[PDB]
């Protein structure tokens, strides 16, 4: 990812995207966050901009350019022992997902790699970040909607607390649904606004407000 | 009952594409006029011998 989800996990918690508990992708998400501690140091060394980002971006993205006078090519040499350390058959890949909160929080050293990467872009529907894509679906917690039709058991729909999280769409209270229906140990995503689908003169119109369902009336 | 082209925000965008010129005119569209080829005769009313 652009921002690693184990040192900076709360931002993905704001989107409804909780980190899967600890395997070939559980091991790979620790491998990617190890690069960010290496990368961040390098763009300290010379403020900010890590130097030769082209041979940088042809290492993370592409299983490519093993390198071994020197001090110029020092940070490349320290890194080619770091990414050939863990055995991957291809690169790691980027994952900006197209959000002015998420795009603003990308650090400087990741953005300099974006010119030379062909990164993977995940299109936000309105926000939430919407859960396809072997990156976003094998790394952490493909969720489960919990509208007024799918009641009321975790054994019924064959969910598991290590794979699926639950999106409250009842209109009931939050605390009871993980009390009597058996959704304890099942962690719940927190959304603090709401989306309204109005009728219209022309058709269905979907607007959103950043107030919760309790803060205003109208239901 | 309008959907949705009667609102000027969508009507103004659908007139930059294929701009309408021709209107229904159930007559003859006069665009030019012709003068007589020779002003040859005077047109007095009560002649004098």
């Amino acid at each position: 990812f652009a921002i690693d989800p184990l040192k900076h996990s709360k931002l993905y918690e704001e989107y409804g995207l909780y980190l899967r508990p600890h395997a070939p992708t559980i091991r790979s998400i620790k491998y990617a966050s190890l690069i960010h501690s290496m990368l961040a140091e390098h763009a300290a060394r010379h403020n900010g901009t890590l130097i030769n980002p082209r041979m940088y971006a042809d290492m993370i993205t592409l299983g490519n350019t093993k390198v071994t006078a020197i001090v110029t090519y020092k940070a490349l040499t320290e890194m080619s022992t770091l990414i050939e350390s863990f055995r991957l058959p291809s690169g790691l890949t980027l994952i900006i997902f197209d959000d002015e909160k998420y795009q603003s929080l990308i650090p400087n050293y990741i953005n300099q790699l974006i010119a030379y990467t062909q990164p993977h872009i995940i299109p936000t529907w309105q926000g939430i970040a919407d859960f396809s894509d072997t990156y976003l679906r094998s790394y952490f917690k493909r969720p489960f909607e919990l509208t007024a039709s799918n009641l009321a058991a975790p054994q019924k729909h064959n969910l598991s607390p290590m794979t699926r999280s639950i999106f409250n769409n009842t209109g009931r209270e939050d605390a009871v649904i993980r009390k009597l229906y058996g959704y304890g140990e099942y962690v719940f995503i927190k959304y603090e606004g709401c989306l309204i689908t109005w009728t219209g003169i022309y058709g269905e119109v979907t607007m959103m407000v950043n107030l919760s369902k309790r803060d205003l009336g109208l239901d | 009952v309008q959907s949705r082209t009667d609102v000027f925000n969508e009507q103004f965008a659908n007139e930059a594409l294929h701009p309408m010129t021709k209107v229904i005119f159930n007559g003859l569209d006069v665009n030019t006029e012709v003068q007589p080829l020779s002003d040859d005769f005077k047109q007095i009313s009560d002649p004098k011998g």
